[PDB]
RNA sequence: GGCCGCAAGGUUAAAACUCAAAUGAAUUGACGGGGGCCCGCACAAGCGGUGGAGCAUGUGGUUUAAUUCGAUGCAACGCGAAGAACCUUACCUGGUCUUGACAUCCACGGAAGUUUUCAGAGAUGAGAAUGUGCCUUCGGGAACCGUGAGACAGGUGCUGCAUGGCUGUCGUCAGCUCGUGUUGUGAAAUGUUGGGUUAAGUCCCGCAACGAGCGCAACCCUUAUCCUUUGUUGCCAGCGGUCCGGCCGGGAACUCAAAGGAGACUGCCAGUGAUAAACUGGAGGAAGGUGGGGAUGACGUCAAGUCAUCAUGGCCCUUACGACCAGGGCUACACACGUGCUACAAUGGCGCAUACAAAGAGAAGCGACCUCGCGAGAGCAAGCGGACCUCAUAAAGUGCGUCGUAGUCCGGAUUGGAGUCUGCAACUCGACUCCAUGAAGUCGGAAUCGCUAGUAAUCGUGGAUCAGAAUGCCACGGUGAAUACGU
């Protein structure tokens, strides 16, 4: 990957970081029953002045070696080539190729 | 066609591994990625005192590192300045207590790795490829391996067309599971390119 | 194949009579891996047999199979760049296993209701001597007796 | 395990987790702190309930 | 031109011009509509499909502002993608910055929580609160926010015909080679060929050869039969309580769990064969001759695939081929091809009620009991980092009714109305629910594919990627066939 998605990235999960309980709170207020009628509609028109990277479903998944977008596994960190790599070295302890 | 790693077939049955800790799924990768920088920064630094295995250990709140080494002293240096310099920037980055550890290889001519790295070295410096490896595999065979295989591949002398060369001595059994087979390549940067390299050595069936 | 030999499959009796001719035929009709559907298709249709001719269900069953067992066939033959019909003889096993095939063939072509039905009418017709499967065994044995020149 | 197209051509792998269980059941003061005061190999998970 | 001949023709016999070769005999391969011997679902003997219909998904073409790049006979086409609404994104239109969105250096001052106006946003302006630590011998600046200048950063830009690493294929086929000796002027040969035998260059005997190496086999995983250890969260023959239920006291026998052992080797009998290697049959035994299934890929071939995972020689751009932002496109549609799902029905459709599994996953997670809703769901709330709780109710099957061969009580495309949930946001472009609607299609032309046993065919269940999005991919069990005379 290019050095420009990965800043990409790391802003990304530090605005998600920071802005967390305020839209927990937003949330609640919209989704529970029983309310004003008009505090609901104020708490929509406020949920979308906050900026989008702080939405955790804008983050995607990334290699940590390498980058790549495609091919993640999430025990390991990794994408598939740098797991293979890994494993026949012998760094990701009690892992070996299996039959059956 | 292509062939399977020898070390990592035989890992469990005859070759031990190179980390040894349990984790559960929310500190494997983590785990991971400090061992992963942890190596990066001693190969680093200790690039002429002729390393070859790294060694990590996880017990409890604590890591523990073992260096495989035939220059210890150049390593440990006066009264061990310089093995705690090291202890401290490696606790630095791991982010919790550490300690090394310091091991010897006795035979430098019997260990794939740093084989690897003097026809590398050589190459480096516009050696004949064909001695370096006639020196290498003589070397072998005279302090005791019972076989030994060497293999180059790239633009071998300057070439235009790109080729690969190997030599071979004794047995090297590589379908028989138990047999003891030691592994490793290195990578050398010239003028025309990248060249690659691959060793073999037979000790023995355990 | 070319270098082999294989042995036979055992196969178990029927539950309600004790005969293996009769398991090779309900084999022979099953279809997907159902085989209780089968049986009782072929129970219902030996009982609604056997009413029709006052004898006991095997009997009926032999008396059908013996309408339709062929003896002579012919093979394909192509050395000379030219197709030759050559007469053999058949052996009891094919025989009996071509009979049971023929006769499943020509009931699942009738028009009746259920399958059930179908196959009774098929046997009784058989042992009358008339329908598609004595018409087939007929058809084989004309094919055979024009060339009996290339025996 | 090719870095472009081939789909057949795959690896398989296992990790195996090995699990044990033992029960004191007249625990005393002595034994006790013996137990907390032990060091044991750097691969081993060990859980203590009381 | 001369001589000879009835003629057809015979005999004697040149030059210009043009090329760097033409030729003989032997050697190693490849090939033959040449010969001999042996193998493989290669044919034969059988069972079930694709090619016609509707829908899913990939490719060619055509269109478009753009429809981002790569894979192309077998060995590309549900392929890189194990998951494109924004993001991912590399493409298009418009709005913006120039030592920079991401690093190391010099020197000029200071830092993070809330909150007001203009912008589609990027990004511009007004405010209010704060004074961190820490040898201050005052030089700490470590930590981290601005700005100014220039060494520099940056590139999914080109060449897989400059490369490392990794992978496909002939092929899990039985071959491919060396040292010393001997033969030939030599290229080379012998060994490795021959008589038997094997799954096998597997083994034995002969022989100018004597020996060794890489491959074959074995050592590694899993499955089938026993016994010794330890019995909770798993197990109940015997013994005893009754609220019926392994529920309670108990038991350590049995199922099962997971660590050490035993067992299968042509080992024993009879015949055949060179006083052989081996072959055919028999006993016992859970299992017999490689018991069944995996992993494991020789020297080499196709300038085979990948500079877009990564790394790298040589070119190329630096107020732009490098950054940031909102909308659109990768989902187009006269058409041609590959791989799949659902059907065309009584071995079936619909209603009622009732047996029997295996293997997996789970803290920003799996979500019981109970109440509301026709339903997708909603409210309140135990338990579980798990042989304990949850996902979670197997389906084909079996019993009893009905439908009666009809484009139907078969099939479920397409379209109108009303809703739910994830998510800042479902117009282009999500999945699911209710009411209504009810298309093609009655077994598929010339071609053509898979499978030798717990296999084919048929029935359900789980996982990776993942906020949400499988008819694909990878795993698990239930019922359970037909046929092999032969080359």
């Amino acid at each position: 990957a290019k050095q420009s998605m990965k800043a990409r990235e790391v802003k990304r999960v530090a605005l998600a970081d920071k802005y967390f309980a305020k839209r927990a709170e937003l949330k609640a207020i919209i989704s529970d029953v029983n309310a004003s009628d008009e505090d609901r509609w104020n708490a929509v028109l406020k949920l979308q002045t906050l900026p989008r990277d702080s939405s955790p479903s804008r983050q995607r998944n990334r290699c940590r070696q390498t980058g790549r977008p495609h091919g993640f596994l999430r025990k390991f960190g990794l994408s598939r080539i740098k797991v293979r790599e890994a494993a026949m070295r012998g760094e990701i302890p009690g892992l070996k190729k299996a039959s059956w | 066609g292509q062939k399977v790693h020898p070390n990592g077939i035989r890992l469990g049955i005859v070759k031990p591994w190179n980390s040894t800790w349990f984790a559960n799924t929310k500190e494997f990768a983590d785990n991971l990625d400090s061992d992963f920088k942890v190596r990066q920064y001693l190969t680093k630094e200790l690039a002429k005192a002729s390393v070859s295995r790294i060694v990590i250990e996880r017990p409890a709140k604590s890591i523990r590192v073992t260096i495989h080494t035939a220059r210890p002293g150049i390593v440990i240096g006066k009264k061990g300045e310089d093995v705690e310099k090291l202890r401290k920037v490696v606790a630095d980055i791991a982010g919790v207590p550490a300690q090394i550890n310091i091991a010897e290889v006795r035979k430098p001519e019997l260990d794939a790795k740093l084989v690897a790295d003097s026809i590398t070295s050589q190459l480096e410096r516009r050696v004949m490829f064909r001695r370096a490896m006639k020196r290498a595999v003589q070397n072998a065979m005279r302090l005791g391996a019972k076989g030994i295989k060497v293999e180059v591949s790239g633009r071998l002398g300057g070439a235009e067309i790109a080729r690969t060369e190997w030599y071979r001595e004794g047995r090297v059994p590589l379908h028989t599971l138990r047999a003891d087979i030691d592994y490793n390549t290195s990578e050398a940067h010239t003028t025309y390119g990248v060249i690659g390299v691959k060793v073999w050595i037979f000790k023995g069936e355990i | 194949p070319r270098r082999r030999v294989i042995g036979q499959r055992k196969i178990l009796p029927d539950p309600k009579f004790g005969s293996e001719l009769l398991a090779k035929f309900v084999n022979i009709l099953m279809v997907d891996g159902k085989k209780s559907t089968a049986e009782s298709i072929v129970y219902s249709a030996l009982e609604t047999l056997a009413q029709r001719s006052g004898k006991s269900e095997l009997e009926a069953f032999e008396v059908a199979l013996e309408n339709v067992r062929p003896t002579v066939e012919v093979k394909s033959r192509r050395v000379g760049g030219s197709t030759y019909q050559v007469p053999v003889e058949v052996r009891p096993v094919r025989r009996n296993a071509l009979a049971m095939r023929w006769i499943v063939e020509a009931a699942r072509k009738r028009g009746d209701k259920s399958m059930a039905l179908r196959l009774a009418n098929e046997l009784s017709d058989a042992a009358e001597n008339k329908g598609t499967a004595v018409k087939k065994r007929e058809d084989v044995h004309r094919m055979a007796e024009a060339n009996k020149a290339f025996a | 395990i090719s870095p472009h197209v081939n789909k057949d051509a795959r690896d398989q792998y296992e990790i195996r987790t090995h699990l044990r269980l033992v029960d004191i059941v007249e625990p005393t003061e002595k034994t006790v702190d013996a137990l907390m005061r032990l060091d044991l190999a750097a691969g081993v998970d060990v859980q203590i309930s009381l």
